C-alpha cells in the first residue's frame, strides 16, 4: 500500500485516543468551568498540558506525511487540520508567558469592580453586578462614571500587556506559514479548488467588506432611529446628524443592544414579546425551559436530549456553592456526551441563547460520527449560525403563541410584527458592525500596519466610521478600550459572530423556503417541518468534513454568503425605517462628539 | 341395582354417514381471518357414526334404550339433540366405576350445572316425565340419579335458555355439539338451532360456535350414554318407553380441518383434510375453492396422532445465570468462548427480561430456538459500544467485525447485547476493556487474536515502540458514567448456537412425552420435526450421530437419548400425489394419486385401513387406475381416449368431462376420457 492508508490508519489510531484522552480533558476542563477550588487548578494543568502534549507530539509525527499524496479528501482536510496546527514556534519561555498572558487576563477582566471614592468597598463585578448599570439605569452621570471606570480598570493593567501579547501571537502566527494572527483566525474558512474553488482568506476578507458594504444602509437606518428615541430620554447628548455616545448603549463597552428595547419600542404600549411574568407563574424553569427546546427539536426533525444530558450539565448555580463563570456554553466532550451551562434566567435573550446553544448540542451531536479533529464546526461561523437559527426560529410570537408560551389574547398585526422585527434588528443589526469593526481592527493590529502609539486613534475612527458610534474621552493610548469584552479578554476568534450572523439568514432562508412556511421569514418559524429539518441536519452532518462552502451550495444553492437574505428578513423593518427617519438624517457625523460639544 | 329388563337391545349399530356436520371453532375471539390448517383433535367427514333410533311406533319398535360401551379415545361429536327433552344428562365416567370420575352433561334449560363429583352407580340409570301444566310435563322424576359428593370440580350458573316443548317435525333439531376435555379447556360448543328433516342425520353447513371453556381437563378414555323412559304417558299404554327419538355417536380423531375465521371465527365451507382426494386439495390450496386441473395435495391423507418429542433426560441448571450476571469481564479481542457443556437453558426466557437491549438473532428465531434445540453452543461475552452493537451484525462490516470478533454469514445462531451502565464505567475512566482496531487482514469469523504485536503499519521494524509510523492496536474503550450512549459500555453475549449430526447438549425446557410403539405420530425428537409412523427397525446408523439422512434428507433415524435406541421414521403417507381431475363442477367424485408403489399397499403400508367409510368407496376398495407416475384408486379404467392436450390429468387423457348426457344419475366422473 501507499502512504495513504498510513494516512488513513494513523488518523484512526490519533481519532481513537483523541476520544478517549479527550473526553476527560474536556470533562476537567468542564468541571473547573462549573465548579472554581484549589485542586481544579491542577485538573486545568492536566487537562491543559497533557491533552496539548499528546496532540502537538501526535501532528508533529503527522508532518511527513505528504498531504497532496492524500487522494480522499475528508483525510486530506483532516490534514490540514492536523499538520498546519503544528508545532508553537515559540520557545518554552514565551509560550509559558503566553499561557500567563491569557492567565493573567482572563483573571483581572473577570474579577473588574468600579467602586464609588467615597465608598471603595461597596462596588459590584461586571456580571451580573455591572450589567444592569448600563441598562435601565438613568441619569447616566453614574454610567459615565462607570464606564470612564471600567475602561481605567482594565487599561492600566492591561494596554502594555495586550500589546505585547499582539507581537507573540502575530510570532505563533508566522511560524504557522501565516502572515498574522488574523490569517490564523481566518484558516478556517479554507476549501480546495476542486470543490471550493480554493477560497483563499484573501476572498475572505473580500467577502466580509462585500457583507458589511450593504448592511451599512440598514444599519445605518437602526442608528438613526435610536439617535431619534434617544433625543427626548437623554436630552442634548446626541447630535441630530452625528453618531451616538458609547456610554449609552445596552450593555457594557456597546456590545448589544438588548436593553434599549424598551427604550427603542414605537407602539409598545399594546401587548408584546414579553412573557417574562408569564415566564414566572407557569412554573416553567430552565429545565422547562430545556424540554420545550426539545419538543421544539423533535418536531423539527433532530435528535433529542441524552441521558446524561438529563443528569449532568448543570446550567444555574445547583445549591451547593458550585461557583461557576457562567457564560452560554455548550460542549462537544467528544465520545458521546454533551454539556451545557450559564446562568440561566427565564428572560427572552437568555431564551433564545438555551436554544442557541441547545442547537449546539445538536449541531454537535449531528456530526458526533465525523472524526475528532473533523469533529467541529464546519467553520468558526456555523456552529453558532445553527444554533441562533434555532434561536431565532423558535422567537417568532407565532411559535410563542402555538405551543402555549404567549398569552391567546396576542395580535399579528403589522405593528408588532415590526416591534419583533425591531428587537430582532437591535440583537443582531446593532451587533453586525461592531464585530465587523472589531474583526477588522484585529485583524489592522495583527496585520501591524498600525504602531501601538495609533491603535485607539484608529479604534475610535471606524467606531466612527462602520459602526458610527462616539465615546465621551478617547482615553489616549494608556488605556485599552477594546480590551474589555469576553471575547478579546480570553482572545477568542470574534468574526464567528459576524459570519454566523451572515449564514444566520442564509440558513433561515432555506429554513423558509424548504420549510415553505408563509410570511416574509418573520413568522417562519420552522417547527413540525421535518423535511427542511432533516435537510439542515445533512448540512449539519457533513460538517467540517466537507468544505462548509459545499455545505452552504447544498443547502442554500450559493457557494458564497452575501447579504440579500438581510433583505428578505429586514426589508419591511426596512421600509419601516424610511418612513421613521424621514424627520432626521439617515447616517451620522463624526464631527459632534460630547468631548469636542 | 338395575336389571336389564324388556325392552332393551343389543348393539345393532347404524353405521351412517356423518355428513358435513359438526365443525368447532377454535379460538373463540376473532383472528386475522386466515384460511390455514387447523390441526388437533377434530370430527371427520362423513365417517361411520353410529346412529341408534330409539323409536317407539309399536310396542319395540326396535328401542335402542341400550347402553351401549363407546370409546372416548381424543374426542366425541354427540348429535343425541332434540326440541322435545327426550334422554336429556349423560354419564361421561372414564371407565364408569366408582373410581372413575363422571363429566355428567346438562342438555336441558331447567338446571344448567355440570359437576364431576364422583357419580358411583349400576349399568342404567333413568328419567321421566308424567305430566305439569307449563309444558314441561314434569321432567324432573323421582328415582336414584346416582349421587353428588366431594366434587373435584365443579361448574354452577343460571339455568339459562337451552330448549323447551316439544318438536314440531320428526327431528327438528340442529343443536349438535363435540365435546372433548384436555389442558383445562373444555369443549360444549353447540349450535342450538332447529333444523327439520325426515329421519336422518342431515347434511347442513357445519357452523357450530364456541360455547363455553371449562377448566376441568381430566382426562376421558371411554364414556356411556343415558336415556329417559316416560312413565306417565309416552303412549296409551302408561308403560315405561323413550318417546320417538333418534340419537348420533361419533368420534374425533387427530386430523385437520380448514377454517376462514373471516367474522368473528365463522367458516363459508369447512373441509376436514383426511375426507376425500377433493379435501386434501382444498387443504394444500389454502382457500375455500377448489382449481381445475392437476393437483398435488398435502401430506394429510393420515394426520399425526400425537405430537412426540424425545429430549435427552438432563434436567441440568446452565452456567446463563453467570452470563447475563457475569462478573467475566472480557473485551472484544479477548472474547470468551464459555461453552454450556451438556445441559438445559431457560431459552428465549432472557428474551421476556424487558432490561435487555438488542436480541437480534439472524438465522434461528427466538420462538422455534425453545423446541429446536441445539448440538454446541457457546457463549462469546464481552464489552461493546453502541455503534459497535450495530457493528456485530455478522453482515456488518467494521473495526469491531473486520478487525475483531466476526460473525458468519449464516452463523445459525443468535446475539443479545444489553447496557452496562453502573457496572463497567468509572468515574475516572474504565480503560479496563480494549479493542484491537489494528490489524494486517480482516479476521476470519471466530478467529480471537489476543496478539498484542507492533501491527508493523508500514515498513518500520518497530520490536517494541510507536514510532511515527507504528501504532498499538490493543487500545482501550475509555468509558464513563456520563458518557454517552452511543459510546455506553454495552455488555454483548453473541449466543453461538450450531447443530450438526452430533447428539443435542443444551436444549430448552419442556418435558420429553413418552414414545408411541406404531402409529403416525408428529415426531419432533431432538427438534426436528416431521410426520411419520415410528418403528423399531435397525439400520447401518453410526452410534454416536443422531440426525439422520435416508434420501434427500427424509432422515429416517434418529436417536432415543435415553435408552441409546434408534427410531426411524416411516411416513404414514407417502408424496407424489396428483389430484388427475378435481371437483369443482359437478364431477362429485375424485381421486389423487399416492405411491409408484402399489395401490395393494395403501391400507396395509399408507395405513388406510383405519381411515373414514369415504376413504373406503374412494380410496380403499373402490375402482384403481395406474400410471407411470403410480397408482390411484377412484378412477377407473377406459379403453377409450384421445389426444392428451390440456394439462389436466397427468399423462393418460383425463379432464372436466362430462357424463350428464348419457345419464343423469350421477352427472359427472372422473374417467378417464379425454384431456379437453
Ligand atoms: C467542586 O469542584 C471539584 C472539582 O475540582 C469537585 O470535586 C471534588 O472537590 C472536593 C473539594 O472539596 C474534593 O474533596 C473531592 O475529592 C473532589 N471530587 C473528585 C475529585 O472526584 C466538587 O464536587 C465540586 N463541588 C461540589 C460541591 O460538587
Ligand atoms: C440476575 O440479575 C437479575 C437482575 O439484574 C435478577 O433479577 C431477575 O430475577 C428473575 C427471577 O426472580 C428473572 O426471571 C429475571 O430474568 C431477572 N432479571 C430481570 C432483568 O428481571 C436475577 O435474580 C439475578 N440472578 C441471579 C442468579 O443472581
Ligand atoms: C428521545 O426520543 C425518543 C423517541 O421518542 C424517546 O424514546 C426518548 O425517551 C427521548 N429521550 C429523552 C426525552 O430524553
Ligand atoms: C442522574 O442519575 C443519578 C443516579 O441514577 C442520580 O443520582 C442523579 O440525581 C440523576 N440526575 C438528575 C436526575 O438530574
Ligand atoms: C406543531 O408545533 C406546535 C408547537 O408550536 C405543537 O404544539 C403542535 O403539537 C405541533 N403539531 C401540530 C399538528 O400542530
Ligand atoms: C404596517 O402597519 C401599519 C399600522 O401600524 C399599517 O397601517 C400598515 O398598513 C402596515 N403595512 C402594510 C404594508 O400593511
Ligand atoms: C414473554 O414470554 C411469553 C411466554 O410466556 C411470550 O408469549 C411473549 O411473547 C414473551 N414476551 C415478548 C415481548 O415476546
Amino acid at each position: 500500500s501507499t502512504t495513504e492508508d498510513r494516512a488513513k490508519i494513523f488518523l484512526d489510531n490519533f481519532n481513537h485516543e483523541a476520544e478517549d484522552l479527550s473526553y476527560q480533558s474536556s470533562l476537567a476542563s468542564w468541571e473547573y468551568n462549573t465548579n472554581i477550588s484549589d485542586e481544579n487548578v491542577q485538573k486545568m494543568d492536566e487537562a491543559g498540558a497533557k491533552w496539548s502534549a499528546f496532540y502537538e507530539e501526535q501532528s508533529k509525527l503527522a508532518k511527513n506525511y505528504p498531504l497532496e499524496e492524500i487522494q480522499t479528501v475528508p483525510v486530506k482536510l483532516q490534514l490540514q487540520i492536523l499538520q498546519q496546527s503544528g508545532s508553537p514556534v515559540l520557545s518554552e519561555d514565551k509560550s509559558k508567558r503566553l499561557n500567563s498572558i491569557l492567565n493573567a487576563m482572563s483573571t483581572i477582566y473577570s474579577t473588574g469592580k468600579v467602586c464609588k471614592p467615597n465608598n471603595p468597598q461597596e462596588c459590584f463585578l461586571l456580571e451580573p453586578g455591572l450589567d444592569n448599570i448600563m441598562g435601565t439605569s438613568k441619569d447616566y452621570n453614574e454610567r459615565l462614571w462607570a464606564w470612564e471606570g471600567w475602561r481605567a480598570e482594565v487599561g492600566k493593567q492591561l494596554r502594555p500587556l495586550y500589546e505585547e501579547y499582539v507581537a507573540l501571537k502575530n510570532e505563533m502566527a508566522r511560524g504557522y506559514h501565516y502572515e498574522d494572527y488574523g490569517d490564523y483566525w481566518r484558516r478556517d474558512y479554507e476549501t480546495e479548488e476542486s470543490s471550493g474553488s480554493g477560497y483563499s482568506r484573501d476572498q475572505l476578507m473580500k467577502d466580509v467588506d462585500r457583507i458589511f458594504t450593504e448592511i451599512k444602509p440598514l444599519y445605518e437606518h437602526l442608528h438613526a432611529y435610536v439617535r431619534t428615541k434617544l433625543m427626548d430620554t437623554y436630552p442634548f447628548h446626541i447630535s441630530p446628524t452625528g453618531c451616538l455616545p458609547a456610554h449609552l448603549l445596552g450593555d457594557m463597552w456597546g456590545r448589544f443592544w438588548t436593553n434599549l428595547y424598551p427604550l427603542t419600542v414605537p407602539f409598545g404600549q399594546k401587548p408584546n414579546i414579553d412573557v417574562t411574568d408569564a415566564m414566572v407563574n407557569q412554573g416553567w424553569d430552565a429545565n422547562r425551559i430545556f424540554k420545550e427546546a426539545e419538543k421544539f427539536f423533535v418536531s423539527v426533525g433532530l435528535p433529542n436530549m441524552t441521558e446524561g444530558f438529563w443528569n449532568n450539565s448543570m446550567l444555574t448555580e445547583p445549591g451547593d456553592g458550585r461557583k461557576v463563570v457562567c457564560h452560554p456554553t455548550a460542549w462537544d466532550l467528544g465520545k458521546g456526551d454533551f454539556r451545557i451551562k450559564m446562568c440561566t434566567k427565564v428572560t427572552m435573550e437568555d431564551f433564545l441563547t438555551a436554544h442557541h446553544e441547545m442547537g449546539h448540542i445538536q449541531y454537535d451531536m449531528a456530526y458526533a460520527t465525523q472524526p475528532y479533529l473533523l469533529r467541529n464546526g464546519a467553520n468558526e461561523g456555523f456552529h453558532e449560525a445553527v444554533g441562533e437559527v434555532m434561536s431565532l426560529s423558535v422567537a417568532t410570537p407565532k411559535h410563542l403563541k402555538t405551543m402555549g408560551l404567549l398569552s391567546p389574547d396576542f395580535l399579528e398585526d403589522n405593528e408588532t410584527e415590526i416591534n419583533f422585527l425591531l428587537k430582532q434588528a437591535l440583537n443582531i443589526v446593532g451587533t453586525l458592525p461592531f464585530t465587523y469593526m472589531l474583526e477588522k481592527w484585529r485583524w489592522m493590529v495583527f496585520r501591524g500596519e498600525i504602531p501601538k502609539e495609533e491603535w485607539m486613534k484608529k479604534w475610535w475612527e471606524m467606531k466612527r466610521d462602520l459602526v458610527g458610534v462616539v465615546e465621551p474621552v478617547p482615553h489616549d493610548e494608556t488605556y485599552c478600550d477594546p480590551a474589555s469584552l469576553f471575547h478579546v479578554a480570553n482572545d477568542y476568534s470574534f468574526i464567528r459572530y459576524y459570519t454566523r450572523t451572515i449564514f444566520e439568514f442564509q440558513f433561515h432562508e432555506a429554513l423558509c423556503r424548504i420549510a415553505q412556511h408563509d410570511g416574509p421569514l418573520h413568522k417562519c418559524d420552522i417547527s413540525n417541518s421535518t423535511d427542511a429539518g432533516k435537510k439542515l441536519h445533512q448540512m449539519l452532518s457533513v460538517g467540517k468534513s466537507q468544505p462548509w462552502t459545499v455545505t452552504l451550495k447544498d443547502i442554500v444553492d450559493s457557494r458564497n454568503m452575501d447579504v440579500g437574505p438581510l433583505l428578505r428578513y429586514f426589508e419591511p423593518l426596512y421600509t419601516w425605517l424610511q418612513e421613521q427617519n424621514r424627520k432626521s438624517y439617515v447616517g451620522w457625523n463624526t464631527d459632534w462628539s460630547p468631548y469636542s460639544d | 341395582q338395575c336389571v336389564n329388563l324388556t325392552g332393551r337391545a343389543t348393539i345393532q349399530p347404524s353405521f351412517t354417514n356423518s355428513s358435513h356436520r359438526g365443525v368447532y371453532y377454535p379460538d373463540t375471539i376473532f383472528r386475522s381471518n386466515s384460511l390455514v390448517l387447523s390441526q388437533g383433535y377434530f370430527l371427520p367427514f362423513y365417517s361411520n357414526i353410529s346412529w341408534y333410533y330409539a323409536l317407539t311406533k309399536t310396542n319395540g319398535a326396535e328401542k335402542r334404550v341400550d347402553n351401549p360401551i363407546l370409546d372416548f379415545k381424543d374426542g366425541i361429536y354427540f348429535a343425541a339433540t332434540e326440541k322435545s327433552n327426550i334422554v336429556r344428562g349423560w354419564i361421561f365416567g372414564t371407565t364408569l366405576d366408582n373410581t372413575s370420575q363422571s363429566l355428567l352433561i346438562v342438555n336441558n334449560a331447567t338446571n344448567v350445572i355440570i359437576k364431576v363429583c364422583n357419580f358411583q352407580f349400576c349399568y342404567d340409570p333413568y328419567l321421566s316425565g308424567y305430566f305439569h301444566n307449563n309444558k314441561t310435563w314434569s321432567t324432573r322424576e323421582f328415582a336414584v340419579y346416582s349421587s353428588y359428593a366431594n366434587c373435584t370440580f365443579e361448574y354452577v350458573s343460571k339455568p339459562f335458555m337451552l330448549d323447551i316443548s316439544g318438536k314440531s317435525g320428526l327431528f327438528d333439531t340442529l343443536r349438535e355439539f363435540v365435546f372433548r376435555n384436555v389442558d383445562g379447556y373444555f369443549k360444549i360448543y353447540s349450535k342450538y338451532s332447529p333444523v327439520n328433516v325426515n329421519s336422518n342425520l342431515p347434511s347442513g353447513f357445519s357452523a357450530l360456535e364456541p360455547l363455553v371453556e371449562l377448566p376441568a381437563g381430566i382426562n376421558i378414555t371411554r364414556f356411556r350414554t343415558l336415556l329417559t323412559i316416560h312413565r306417565g304417558d309416552p303412549m296409551p299404554n302408561n308403560g315405561w318407553t323413550v318417546f320417538s327419538a333418534a340419537y348420533y355417536v361419533g368420534y374425533l380423531a387427530p386430523r385437520t380441518f380448514m377454517l376462514k375465521y373471516n367474522e368473528n371465527g365463522t367458516i363459508t365451507d369447512a373441509v376436514d383434510c383426511s375426507l376425500d382426494p377433493l379435501s386434501e386439495a382444498k387443504c394444500t390450496l389454502k382457500s375455500f375453492t377448489v382449481e381445475k386441473g392437476i393437483y398435488q395435495t398435502s401430506n394429510f391423507r393420515v394426520q399425526p396422532t400425537d405430537s412426540i418429542v424425545r429430549f435427552p433426560n438432563i434436567t441440568n441448571l446452565c452456567p446463563f445465570g453467570e452470563v447475563f450476571n457475569a462478573t467475566t469481564f472480557a473485551s472484544v479481542y479477548a472474547w470468551n468462548r464459555k461453552r454450556i457443556s451438556n445441559c438445559v437453558a431457560d431459552y428465549s426466557v432472557l428474551y421476556n427480561s424487558t432490561s435487555f437491549s438488542t436480541f437480534k438473532c439472524y438465522g434461528v428465531s427466538p420462538t422455534k430456538l425453545n423446541d429446536l434445540c441445539f448440538t454446541n453452543v457457546y457463549a462469546d461475552s464481552f464489552v461493546v459500544r453502541g455503534d459497535e452493537v450495530r457493528q456485530i451484525a455478522p453482515g456488518q462490516t467494521g473495526k469491531i467485525a473486520d478487525y475483531n470478533y466476526k460473525l458468519p454469514d449464516d452463523f445459525t445462531g443468535c446475539v443479545i447485547a444489553w447496557n452496562s451502565n453502573n457496572l463497567d464505567s468509572k468515574v475516572g475512566g474504565n480503560y479496563n476493556y480494549l479493542y484491537r482496531l489494528f490489524r494486517k487482514s480482516n479476521l476470519k469469523p471466530f478467529e480471537r487474536d489476543i496478539s498484542t504485536e507492533i501491527y508493523q503499519a508500514g515498513s518500520t521494524p518497530c520490536n517494541g515502540v510507536e514510532g511515527f509510523n507504528c501504532y498499538f492496536p490493543l487500545k482501550s474503550y475509555g468509558f464513563h458514567p456520563t458518557n454517552g450512549v452511543g459510546y455506553q459500555p454495552y455488555r454483548v453475549v453473541v449466543l453461538s448456537f450450531e447443530l450438526l449430526n452430533a447428539p443435542a447438549t443444551v436444549c430448552g425446557p419442556k418435558k420429553s412425552t413418552n414414545l408411541i410403539k406404531n402409529k403416525c405420530v408428529n415426531f419432533n425428537f431432538n427438534g426436528l420435526t416431521g410426520t411419520g409412523v415410528l418403528t423399531e427397525s435397525n439400520k447401518k446408523f453410526l452410534p454416536f450421530q443422531q440426525f439422520g439422512r435416508d434420501i434427500a434428507d427424509t432422515t429416517d433415524a434418529v436417536r432415543d437419548p435415553q435408552t441409546l435406541e434408534i427410531l426411524d421414521i416411516t411416513p404414514c403417507s407417502f408424496g407424489g400425489v396428483s389430484v388427475i381431475t378435481p371437483g369443482t363442477n359437478a364431477s362429485n367424485q375424485v381421486a389423487v394419486l399416492y405411491q409408484d408403489v402399489n395401490c395393494t399397499e395403501v391400507p396395509v403400508a399408507i395405513h388406510a385401513d383405519q381411515l373414514t367409510p369415504t376413504w373406503r368407496v374412494y380410496s380403499t376398495g373402490s375402482n384403481v387406475f395406474q400410471t407411470r407416475a403410480g397408482c390411484l384408486i377412484g378412477a377407473e379404467h377406459v379403453n377409450n381416449s384421445y389426444e392428451c392436450d390440456i394439462p389436466i390429468g397427468a399423462g393418460i387423457c383425463a379432464s372436466y368431462q362430462t357424463q350428464t348426457n348419457s345419464r343423469s344419475v350421477a352427472s359427472q366422473s372422473i374417467i378417464a376420457y379425454t384431456m379437453s
